[PDB]
């Protein structure tokens, strides 16, 4: 029901383009640090694996094994009462080519656990950090976390990649983003918890 | 008429009138040891000429100087690039840099051709693509070896795993016991799973 | 039918418009100068086909080589250079005037081209969707006079693949395998039909 | 598939780049003579193929005659020789810019040609691997101008087979038919990575 | 075990190619003069069948009949003590063409049963004679002589060559070349003794 | 027959108290640090587990869980020609109360994995460490190595100890010591190469 259980861990609680994650250990549910959703944000973005580069036995085999392949179950938590509203747009960018704010530099591509707050590459949300406009981007595995209607996202994003398995520290495969379309109106902030889960995670 | 008629492409194999039809060429007979496929060749081990440190080409370039009151130092090192450097010479790196992408399993051997009272032990520690190549004995033993005793076994042979760049170090884990310079014999070739595209011309 | 990727990829466009004199240019195959086919490619993440050129060269006040170097090969230096003359590099020798056809297979390292690369191998230097260069000479010798022979090389993606649909594009390009942009939205009232 | 002998050594090469003017040139058909075909040839001691031509003839500021003297044939010596009507000679007709194609058969006294000849029949001279010679004129009579027709002839092997694999050439070629040479391993020390 | 008897004589003791010599009387062991491997020895090259141009039945059938056509068995032998350490390379270079120390002269390109020793056609042993490098040599049928591991190597060479006989005075079909790749350090020479048996000796 | 493969590792090449090693991975050769037998050694002990707290996987898992047991084979190597002579004495010595150069302290009695040369706790090798003479230490599973008879000693230790898992850093439940008898007479020093293979390795 609400108590899933992955590994010596446990939580209290859409398939990406329909193929499920599968093999050609470390499947644990890593709770990032909880984002103020804020009256003026303007969005978050993830990179996986970069996300998980030092959180634990995944971020030390990620650096220690060249060639690497993982899946993900994001876990995207807005907690709320009864009264808040505001929906957020978690989104999944596969290739995520990123627009500079040459070529855009190494510490930003790859932020890590922090991710980029898009509110501080470019950080247009408008243009989803390529020129195409956020619209557009629905065509990707989405959900809308109304609080009117729901609390809880969860996106199963799979190994999606041109080669069977590659190097993990030079290439995210996958990037989650978070952008807030309509504005939490309450009667002044709110967190953002992303428990990030690696699942059918593959090494060299 | 199509487009693209009338041109030579070099690479379009077509049948051909005969100038001569009626001259009948003479019979093939079997001559013996013939290759049909260049992986039959590959599979026969080769010399390294891996002391480089040598300012001019000669057999002791084939040779590895091993030498006694030795420990924890290291004997060789190599890198696996098979278009530059130790390897561009050999039969790997000969027939390797006609193509561009060398996708296939190496069998790495090595011969001790010293005296029948001499013995060591030697590290022969693999490291894969992506980490860095151990420089003391310590990182090398704590990783993927094989204890050669050069003194009981005068032959080892190590197959490499798969590849598709790695390093290679050797090291004296026990001191080299001398008889009342020694040399070292490495050896190349390819495992029967190599495959070979892109054929190129190297200019 | 006319919606399948076969048919909306697959159609050949003109990848390079250039003069050459009676000397040469060399050529990154690269599809995503054309705004037109590089507003069709990122409409897809990887896109995997087989490749043929139809090449017409026209002169303006003869034979033509047209010379496909696979990935590795050297590219020619010189007019009169030893590369252009290497076995490995396929040409093709056409008039001037008529039109060579010829198709180069899936030469990319991973099972599709890299149309977006996120990460480093220099974001959008990528090896794999380099599907090689062409080298162009027209084989004379001290012609007496100078012949400009405009070449167009038309390319057709056959047995066209896509997958990871993207965003479509908006707004113009500034550089080559970069997606760095400088309203798309015009403005209306909201409530007026 | 791309190792294989009828794919490694049977690849269209370049064996003469010449110049005829409007007047002729005999060539003892030898393959060693391109460094690129060579090193390719000398990794075997015997390889027999059936020939195959593609002759490419280009003006420079018409007809062109391409002879095949077979084995024991004589050559031209003017450019109006009887030699040059020969009916055992064949000779092929076709224009400057356009290009001819016929194929020669194993024409060699043993089983297969001698890339090498340990002994004496001159370590180098032997008839065994002596495939006969082409002569090219330009059929014309008076021309009241002299135009240049640089001919370009492309070989292919075809039902390659070989033996005897040989030790690889590091060093460059001094002499026809002969091994005789003038450091190839480059320096690095032995241990450093 | 170690008594092959051959014809009239008897001696006390790799296929080339994997092709046996065969067929389209004189198969006896003759036993050339034993060189001295010292320690600054560059190697030894025998030509067959010019090596054996004057050794009795077989010497003389080869002058007699122009055309001829013979295998040979060739045992290296470098008697040691278990002392003695060293390993010589054994290889069999057909149409062994001769780089000049212009054309080689007939006198060393068939030096009988002498041959040419390289510490004395060009001698260099780095070019193997032909401007190719000694290590890429090893393609061809060879078997080392470790005195730690082995005293004896024997090479079986099937008849190779073009016609099916040929003129053995003017041909060299194989080269039998003994080259010294780890030199002799001993507690300051010692002896290889080389003896050639013909075998599947054809004549016209 | 002389090629022992454990894991990843490759190494070319008498069970204590006839128990074997039993389950109520890490299984891998460690070559430690070739020992130099000179002509006047004392001797030589490791502890274990504490000689491998160092050693990889191994030496980590032993400090992040608590309680552990861990069996092993340990390949003692002294190479030699067949010219020297001497004899070392492989013991294995269960829960060995060293005696002091008050209690022992722990940088002694916890040496890693250089163990300590009793020909630098009390290193008196007449006295086991404990007032016990040497000759009587022959009840625990021991082997010689004589350069003569043998050239290899090759001892399995159990588990050893009176509760089933425990703390691993503070106590060593055998001990492997050499101690040489007949001392190295040679026509001046001879390396001893020690390589500790754990197996049957448990943790909590």
């Amino acid at each position: 029901v609400q108590q899933i259980t992955l590994g010596n861990s446990t939580i209290t609680t859409v398939v990406c383009y329909a193929e499920w994650p599968e093999y050609l250990s470390v499947c644990r549910f890593y709770t990032l640090d909880s984002k103020t959703w804020t009256t003026g944000s303007k969005g978050w973005c993830w990179k996986l694996p970069d996300a998980l580069k030092d959180m634990g036995v995944f971020g030390q085999n990620m650096f220690f094994h060249s060639l690497g392949r993982s899946g993900y179950t994001v876990h995207v938590q807005c907690n709320a009462t009864k009264f808040h509203s505001g929906c957020l747009l978690v989104v999944v960018i596969p290739e995520h080519q990123l627009a500079s704010h040459v070529s855009v530099k190494y510490t930003f591509t790859h932020p890590g656990e922090r991710g980029i707050d898009l509110s501080s590459p470019v950080k247009d949300v408008i243009y989803n950090m390529n020129g195409t406009l956020l619209g557009n981007l629905l065509i990707f595995p989405h959900q809308f976390i109304n609080l009117r209607t729901n609390n809880t996202a969860t996106i199963v994003i799979p190994y999606i990649n041109s080669v069977p398995i590659d190097s993990m520290t030079r290439h995210n495969n996958v990037s989650l983003m978070v952008i807030p379309i309509a504005p939490l109106t309450v009667p002044p902030s709110l967190p953002i918890t992303v428990t990030i889960a690696p699942m059918c995670t593959e090494f060299s | 008429t199509l487009p693209g008629s009338g041109q030579f492409l070099t690479t379009d194999d077509r049948q051909s009138p005969s100038a001569l039809p009626n001259y009948e060429p003479t019979p093939r007979i079997h001559i013996p040891g013939k290759v049909h496929n260049l992986l039959e060749i590959i599979q026969v081990d080769t010399l390294i000429p891996m002391n480089n440190t040598h300012t001019k080409d000669e057999v002791n370039s084939y040779l590895i100087p091993l030498n006694a009151n030795r420990q924890n130092e290291q004997v060789f090192g190599t890198n696996l690039f098979i278009g530059d450097g130790v390897f561009k010479t050999t039969l790997l790196g000969e027939i390797v840099q006609y193509y561009t992408h060398w996708s296939g399993s190496l069998r790495f051997s090595l011969m001790y051709t010293g005296p029948a009272l001499s013995s060591a032990k030697l590290i022969l520690a693999y490291t894969p693509p992506g980490a860095r190549g151990p420089q003391d004995r310590r990182e090398a033993m704590l990783g993927t070896h094989v204890v050669w005793d050069i003194g009981l076994q005068s032959t080892i042979v190590m197959t490499i795993p798969w590849t598709s760049a790695g390093f290679l170090s050797c090291w004296y884990q026990t001191s080299l016991i001398l008889p009342p310079q020694v040399y070292l014999l490495s050896f190349i070739s390819a495992c029967p799973d190599f495959k070979l595209r892109l054929m190129k011309d190297t200019q | 039918s006319e919606t399948d990727v076969e048919c909306f990829l697959g159609r050949a466009a003109c990848v390079h418009v250039t003069e050459i004199q009676n000397l040469f240019n060399d050529w990154k195959i690269n599809l995503s100068s054309l705004v037109q086919l590089r507003k069709k490619l990122e409409l897809f993440t990887y896109v995997r086909f087989d490749s043929e050129y139809t090449i017409l060269a026209t002169a303006s006040q003869l034979v033509v080589q047209a010379m496909y170097v696979p990935p590795g090969a050297p590219n020619p230096k010189e007019w009169d250079d030893y590369t252009w003359q290497s076995a490995s590099n396929p040409s093709v020798f056409f008039k001037v005037g008529d039109t060579s056809r010829f198709s180069v297979p899936y030469v990319g390292l991973a099972s599709a081209y890299n149309c977006f690369y996120d990460g480093y191998s220099q974001y959008g230097i990528t090896v794999l969707n380099h599907m090689g260069s062409m080298a162009f000479r027209i084989v004379n010798e001290h012609d007496e006079h100078k012949t400009l022979v405009k070449i167009r090389v038309y390319h057709r993606a056959k047995h066209v693949e896509a997958w990871i649909p993207r965003a479509p594009r908006a707004l113009p390009y500034t550089s080559i395998g970069r997606t760095n942009y400088p309203p798309v939205i015009k403005k209306r009232d909201i409530k007026s039909y």
